[PDB]
């Protein structure tokens, strides 16, 4: 009978499964040195899984299909994705099961989160033919990606391009997607920017115009995000009119010039909804004490001594 | 238009030019400005950037000296030289000109912070002026150690150019006419007389 299930692995000592419509799987990173239920999702399905949740399990090596996300085939209707702090897992491999089959009919929300800096992953746009005189590879990105409400790439190492390629291939849909994370994404870099390789570049202007009716983004610990590559999203305002949430917080470059006059041209738009710059160290007192009483923004945090952002159950299921 | 004199505290945190003469430069030394990082697992590179009171025109939270060595994830870190910025810094202590002291008084004297590029324009000495912002800094006895609070405050200028002042050629260029002019001179008899009496 049970249909939801949350296993929380804190420690270490030493079929259909129809009834299932929630997996949850939160294991302590420090102790949990294997992937507890991998030959169970490997071989069985569970076909009315809404929602599954791994976090913080390490991916075997000696089982590529592991690491080629072969196993995640097996559950369609798939309504929701998180997936975070796998240590071995890639969001290089996951883009390859996205290009290769119409693994979902419908995903409302997605959220990988990988926690060491793999190499620099692109969006595979490589068409090959078998031959010549052959059609070829449908890639599946679009069919699969198309119903995204939610994106969530914090710290995946994703590069600017690649996201790029999602909105201009229109792989993300622009309307169905409202709430969009990159946060703390190093091969991220803005049009203002002269120190670069031009495929880690984000055309900020290209993508809002394509997704504009978002509610809600998250640029935290974005280091990338100066106040000079905030001008960008200055002259995009009316391109991003629907946001009302915006994370930009423990971001240790971005001074309050840049939030100040993003807030006066947002203004043009009736304030911003709310605002998160706990932990920035550039944010001046004066300034956010102005922007409380010009009120420029309904809701402003800054808590300066808040350290760490992965509120646990809110913010992320990697445990504790 | 000032000199140690009469730069006065009305003068803080105020733009002035300060006429006199160098004394007690220090030795240069590379201040810590920005740390990077590899983190030996998590792969990428992290960074610090550092603040003092004469780094900054503006005040901000001090940055205490400390190398980070370890991640948010507790991975441990591998200080990365070269890629690290160093900024040259060096301390001056300009005189009064003995000059412009009026009588029976010593000559104040004040210390220029240079930094970079600065560094190392003048010697002790040289007669100079300069240009920088007039700043107070520390705790000024405020801070509850300190039992006697009539201990001033430290007051320096943040160096934004350094003018030696050499006029109130070692080898010279030669022209066509200086090289016409010392051969045919050089073909009378009395240089030796003519250059000597000069």
């Amino acid at each position: 009978l049970l249909k939801k299930i949350e296993l929380i692995f804190v420690n270490s000592l030493v079929v259909i499964y129809s009834e299932l419509e929630k997996i949850t799987l939160i294991c302590d990173k420090k102790k949990i040195k294997n992937f507890p239920l991998c030959r169970a999702l490997l071989r069985g399905q569970f076909p009315l899984l809404q929602k599954l949740t791994i976090t913080g399990v390490t991916f075997p090596m000696n089982n590529q299909d592991i690491m080629n996300f072969q196993w995640l085939l097996n559950f369609p209707d798939l309504k929701e994705l998180w997936i975070e702090d796998n240590d071995n897992c890639e969001l290089s491999k996951f883009l390859q099961l996205l290009k290769f089959s119409n693994v979902w009919k419908n995903l409302e929300k997605l959220t990988f989160r990988e926690n060491k800096l793999y190499p620099i992953v692109n969006l595979d746009e490589d068409q090959p033919v078998t031959n010549d005189d052959e059609v070829p590879s449908m890639l599946f990105y679009k069919e699969n990606l198309q119903n995204l409400e939610k994106l969530d790439l914090m710290g995946t190492s994703i590069s600017g391009s690649a996201l790029t390629r999602l909105c201009e291939q229109e792989y993300l849909d622009g309307r169905k997607l409202r709430s969009l994370n990159i946060g703390n994404c190093p091969n991220i870099q803005f049009p203002n920017n002269h120190a670069h390789t031009a495929r880690m570049i984000l055309d900020v202007n290209a993508v809002l115009k394509r997704l504009s009716k978002l509610e809600e983004i998250n640029l935290s610990h974005l280091s990338s995000l100066n106040d000079s590559t905030m001008k960008s999203f200055i002259i995009n305002v009316p391109f991003l009119e629907n946001l009302k949430r915006l994370d930009i917080s423990h971001n240790f470059e971005i001074t309050g010039i840049s939030i100040y006059e993003f807030l006066k041209k947002f203004q043009m738009d009736q304030p911003l909804a709310y605002l998160n710059i706990d932990g920035c160290s550039q944010v001046s007192h004066i300034t956010v004490n102005m922007i409380r009483a010009q009120n420029l923004v309904t809701q402003v945090d800054c808590v300066y001594e808040r350290d760490v952002w992965r509120k646990f159950g809110i913010n992320s299921y990697s445990y504790s | 238009a000032l000199s140690p004199r009469t730069l006065t505290a009305q003068h803080l945190n105020k733009l002035v030019s300060v006429e006199g003469i160098v004394t007690k430069t220090s030795l240069v030394r590379p201040k810590l400005i920005r740390s990077v990082h590899y983190a030996a697992k998590t792969g990428r590179f992290h960074y610090r950037d550092y603040t003092d009171a004469t780094t900054t025109l503006t005040t901000r939270i001090p940055t205490p000296a400390i190398y980070p060595t370890e991640d948010t994830e507790g991975n441990k870190l591998t200080t990365e030289y070269g890629y690290s910025t160093f900024i040259d810094h060096q301390r001056i202590t300009v005189q009064e000109m003995p000059e412009m002291a009026p009588a029976g008084q010593l000559p104040r004297s004040i210390d220029v912070i240079l930094d970079d590029d600065l560094v190392d324009k003048t010697k002790p000495g040289d007669r100079v002026n300069v240009v920088g912002v007039f700043k107070s800094l520390g705790a000024g006895g405020m801070n509850q150690s300190n039992s006697n609070t009539l201990i001033g405050f430290k007051t320096l200028i943040l160096g934004n150019t350094v003018y030696p002042l050499h006029a109130r050629a070692a080898r010279q260029m030669l022209t066509d006419f200086d090289i016409r002019n010392i051969n045919k001179l050089s073909k009378k008899k009395d240089i030796f007389d003519i250059l000597s009496q000069s």
